[PDB]
RNA sequence: UUACGGCGGU
RNA sequence: GCGCCGCUAGAGGUGAAAUUCUUGGACCGGCGCAAGACGGACCAGAGCGAAAGCAUUUGCCAAGAAUGUUUUCAUUAAUCAAGAACGAAAGUCGGAGGUUCGAAGACGAUCAGAUACCGUCGUAGUUCCGACCAUAAACGAUGCCGACUGGCGAUGCGGCGGC
């Protein structure tokens, strides 16, 4: 009898100001009826959105998360929650006869945003190489992996979250641990595989409204 | 109070109602695990030593950890005389004559 | 000398009580009568008082532990997870 | 006029569509962009009365039609695809009702954005229900 | 827990072989109050107010304290002898660099 | 008779390998006897490529591939006919079949 | 090769065998004279060194022991002797 | 739901099929563009180049 | 999907 | 597995089907939490180990081959009755755990019969600790040490030499 799609109304979702496209899409939520208010029914919704429908030229194989932390009327304002690669890219780059190396480190920013970083990388077959296996030795891996997690430990612990995720769209971290490892063994598919969030710092409402600023 | 400790902690001697000065999971070796807080309508559930889960108040004060004296029922009484001494200190209940007899 | 060949501590029960039951006691009984190294003073003086109550011959410090043995394996699993939950997320 | 979001002619709204095309059944469940609010879940086994055909590609075809005829009815106009297999412990290939429920969703008036496979892959866990010598048919 | 804690206790048994030292509580308390003690090493096991005054005397004598991660029976075999020792004081390193280590 | 020089298995300087499980029948095989097949099948089923790209919101969209590794027991590798019985002299080669894509 | 005169090998073939297995065995080691930069002191250091060789007066490090054959620390004056 | 009963001309015949030699795969073209062309299976005698009428156009071909 | 047998000596 | 939401009547499972789970709202979707197992793809006719066997990171500990050697000792060796150490899986006793799987068992099916294959459920068990047991198609169905006797391409670890 009753239609539940009459008692719902459509909101619309905004991105942080560091992105070019600011308007993600349109979620929805039911209307307020007594206790069930229409403001906690949509906080904490994760919007698993890629870069290419969020930037003008940037690649599609990298997606982000963007939890809603606030509603300002019709708008549904978001903050960064994590990123990962799409799985088609994540296992297009895992081929045979190369050694895959990976690392992880738990770093907080200077802003109170304890993160967990995942980075991967692949040994590179050379351009005049004739032998089939471009394998690394285990002590070479243990010092590549020591050098990987050292660099992104710095480039999170430098400054606040806003410059760390902005580092992420560019995804330089992977280029920097590319350039700083190829005097140990040469690498070529060197990405930050997944970023996971662990802490929230008390939810100061002014910090969010700065991130949706100009 | 159990509203502040996080989920999956191990608790003994918890109050079954706020102020009761400690009633649930008290005997030697037992413990209770808290699960699934509810911050509005402040009331949490726990896991009792019988496996029966029970929703209680969120301000039930409770001591963290398991009771000392665990493993007590692993050793056999092993003879009738040490069961005499076991129940001499408790009650008058030990020699239980079968009702058929 | 090698006085007895299987029974050890439960030769005090003699020919009574069963074979599995005497075998079942002689792990618990060698455990409740042992002197353990005290974690607070280093000496092998943790001697069992009443059940669940463990006490030092010197430094005189009473630890409430397991019934037959000093560290119940269920107690160490809890303590290893309690200090995990204290530092993780900081309540 | 309670149903329908606020769109112009050219701008379109996205919702993700979960194509659970395992064996023995097929789901062509669609929901919103956050994945929380279910818009229209219809299942291939709800539109046959045969029970061999819960995972038939023809049941997946007309399940995709009704979910496109109800999505377009509401105001949601284009779909992201998040195809699953069974995954995890079981098989990791999609069933027979994967491509037909995806192709009929394109012929029956619906626009398609990002598609991506999202089946559960473990990091080596959870022994599989066969025994050791497998199922011996 | 794998390779290189032979900075602390393999330098310790080196001083045991070469240099000079005292073991035990009231020997170090004399050495630390006449300035001849260079580096006092406490156990993990020492009682909490005994630790609080040996650290406090080293604040007075401007000497270093190392908090040895190990038991008092574990520091004793790290010295290389069959005692238990909570507190020691080295007064003369042989040729190692315990003092010229991290503290 | 010993049929094959290696025993059907690529272990030489070992004693034990990981056991893996068959894909369709879930049978316990060692990792180096099992018939493996890595499949890079496109997820779009190429007959329906000019039916979704005209419903796409793009003008040149590179379709994702599907990345499935199969690995079979040999009891189901012959029955599903991914391998065929070979003659006793055409058998002593490890070379894979030619591809023939277009 | 039925008539290799295996009492008279060429010295090229003699160099490219093991240090054992030769017709008369002879080691691949040698001794080398090394002028450390800034002194008169010629050092007579062994080639496959295993110790860290230090100089006497200008007491800097001369060579490093490594896998087969010792790597000299500085690019330095150097000659093979006897 | 309601489809036009569409006619379509065949390209090259892909041989018999159907476990009795009863069905022929034909790959029709849909009379309005030759770029839109589905492979389908008919029974009976065919004659390359003629026109047959689909009662409903796109379901399925022969693939396991 | 189901498909089990076939007396002895020549 | 359990919370809290979303939408809806099926879900599951099979060659078919049924036992089963479900408007006290299952399957599905979302976010959280918990627990026990297990370390995918990289992973190979690669590697180590006496054999059994060993794959997630960083880290105390002790060991090992190989190579290098114009060091040392100077036959100390080889195989080995007796006697020892280690030994998959299952198994036993006791203690923690108990997700998955799962002997026994219960039922559904399929069958002329099904105490079997096939399905739902599931005990012992599989996991950790301690004590036992000493067998396997423990297999390269080839004992260990030593020497000599064709070639070629490749691999792995050291060493040396070069555009
Ligand atoms: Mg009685
Ligand atoms: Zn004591
Ligand atoms: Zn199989």
């Amino acid at each position: 009898v009753v239609d539940p799609f009459s008692k719902k109304d459509w909101y619309d979702v905004k991105a942080p100001a560091m992105f070019n496209i600011r308007n993600i899409g349109k979620t929805l939520v039911t209307r307020t009826q007594g206790t069930k208010i229409a403001s906690d029914g949509l906080k904490g919704r994760v919007f698993e959105v890629s870069l290419a429908d969020l930037q003008n030229d940037e690649v599609a194989f990298r997606k982000f998360k963007l939890i809603t932390e606030d509603v300002q009327g019709k708008n549904c304002l978001t903050n960064f929650h994590g990123m990962d690669l799409t799985r088609d890219k994540m296992c297009s780059m895992v081929k045979k006869w190369q050694t895959m190396i990976e690392a992880h480190v738990d770093v907080k920013t200077t802003d109170g945003y304890l993160l967990r970083l995942f980075c991967v990388g692949f040994t590179k077959k050379r351009n005049n190489q004739i032998r089939k296996t471009s394998y690394a030795q285990h002590q070479q891996v243990r010092q590549i992996r020591k050098k990987m997690m050292e660099i992104m430990t710095r480039e999170v612990q430098t400054n606040d979250l806003k410059e760390v995720v902005n580092k992420l769209i560019p995804d330089s971290i992977g280029k920097d641990i590319e350039k700083a490892c190829q005097s140990i063994y040469p690498l070529h598919d060197v990405f930050v595989r997944k970023v996971k969030m662990l802490k929230k710092p008390k939810f100061e409402l002014g910090k969010l409204m700065e991130l949706h600023g100009e | 109070p159990v509203g502040t400790m996080p989920e999956g902690t191990i608790v003994c001697c918890l109050e079954e109602k706020p102020g009761d000065r400690g009633k649930l999971a008290r005997a030697s070796g037992n413990y209770a695990t808290v699960i699934s807080h509810n911050p509005e309508t402040k009331k949490t559930r726990v896991k009792l030593p019988s496996g029966s889960k029970k929703v209680i108040s969120s301000a039930n004060r409770a001591v963290v950890g398991v009771v000392a004296g665990g493993g007590r029922i692993d050793k056999p009484i092993l003879k009738a005389g040490r069961a005499y001494h076991k129940y001499k200190a408790k009650r008058n209940c030990w020699p239980r004559v079968r009702g058929v007899a | 000398a090698k006085r007895t060949k299987k029974v050890g501590i439960v030769g005090k029960y003699g020919t009574r009580y069963g074979a599995s039951l005497r075998k079942m006691v002689k792990k618990i009984e060698i455990s409740q009568h042992a002197k353990y190294t005290c974690s607070f003073c280093g000496k092998t003086k943790m001697k069992r008082r009443a059940v669940g109550i463990w006490h030092c011959g010197s430094c005189m410090k009473t630890v409430a532990g397991g019934a037959w043995t000093y560290n119940t394996t269920s107690a160490v699993t809890v303590k290893s997870a309690i200090r995990r939950l204290k530092e993780l997320k900081d309540q | 006029i309670s149903l329908g979001p606020q769109v112009a002619e050219g701008e379109n709204v996205f919702g993700v569509c979960h194509i659970f095309a395992s064996f023995n059944d097929t789901f062509v469940h669609v929901t919103d962009l956050s994945g929380k609010e279910t818009i229209c879940r219809v299942t291939g086994g709800m539109k046959v009365k045969a029970d061999r055909d819960e995972s038939s590609p023809y049941a997946a075809m007309l399940a995709a039609q009704d979910v496109a005829q109800r999505c377009k009815e509401l105001g949601i106009t284009a779909l992201h695809i998040k195809l699953r297999a069974t995954g995890g412990n079981r098989t990791k290939t999609p069933g027979p009702g994967a491509q037909s429920a995806l192709r009929a969703l394109a012929r029956s008036g619906m626009k398609i954005g990002r598609i991506e496979d999202v089946t559960p892959i473990p990091s080596d866990s959870t022994r599989r229900k066969g025994g050791r010598r497998g199922r011996r048919l | 827990t794998k390779k290189s804690l032979e900075s602390i206790n393999s330098r310790l048994q080196l001083v045991m072989k070469s240099g000079k030292y005292v073991l035990g509580y009231k020997q170090t308390l004399k050495m630390i109050r006449q300035g001849k003690a260079k580096l006092v090493i406490l156990a993990n096991n020492c009682p909490a107010l005994r630790k609080s005054e040996i650290e406090y005397y080293a604040m007075l004598a401007k000497t270093g304290v190392h908090h040895y991660s190990g038991n008092n029976i574990e520091l004793g075999t790290a010295c290389g002898k069959y005692y238990r020792v909570c507190t020691l004081a080295i007064i003369d390193p042989g040729d190692s660099d315990i003092i010229r280590s991290m503290p | 008779t010993k049929k094959r020089r290696n025993n059907g298995r690529a272990k030489k300087g070992r004693g034990h390998v990981q056991p893996i499980r068959c894909t369709n029948c879930a049978r316990c095989v060692p990792k180096d006897k099992a018939i493996k097949k890595f499949v890079i099948r496109n997820i779009v089923e190429a007959a329906a490529v000019r039916d979704i790209s005209e419903a796409s919101v793009f003008d040149a969209y590179v379709l994702p591939k599907l990345y499935v590794k199969l690995h079979y027991c040999v009891s189901c590798a012959i029955h599903s006919k991914v391998v065929r019985n070979r003659s006793r002299e055409a058998r002593k080669d490890r070379t894979p079949p030619p591809r023939f894509r277009p | 090769p039925l008539a290799k005169d295996l009492l008279h090998p060429s010295p090229e073939e003699e160099k490219r065998k093991h240090k054992k297995k030769r017709l008369v065995q002879s080691p691949n080691s040698y001794f080398m004279d090394v002028k450390c930069p800034g002194c008169y002191k010629i050092t007579t250091v062994f080639s496959h060194a295993q110790t860290v060789v230090l100089c006497v007066g200008c007491s800097t490090v001369l060579c490093q022991p490594t896998g087969g054959k010792a790597r000299l620390t500085e690019g330095c004056s150097f000659r093979r002797k006897q | 739901r309601v489809q036009p009963i569409k006619l379509a001309r065949v390209t090259k015949v892909l041989g018999r099929t159907g476990s009795q030699g009863q069905c022929t795969q034909v790959r029709v073209e849909f009379m309005d563009d030759t770029s839109r062309s589905i492979i389908r299976n008919v029974k009976g005698p065919v004659r390359e180049g003629d026109v047959l009428t689909l009662l409903e156009s796109e379901r399925e071909a022969r693939r396991l």
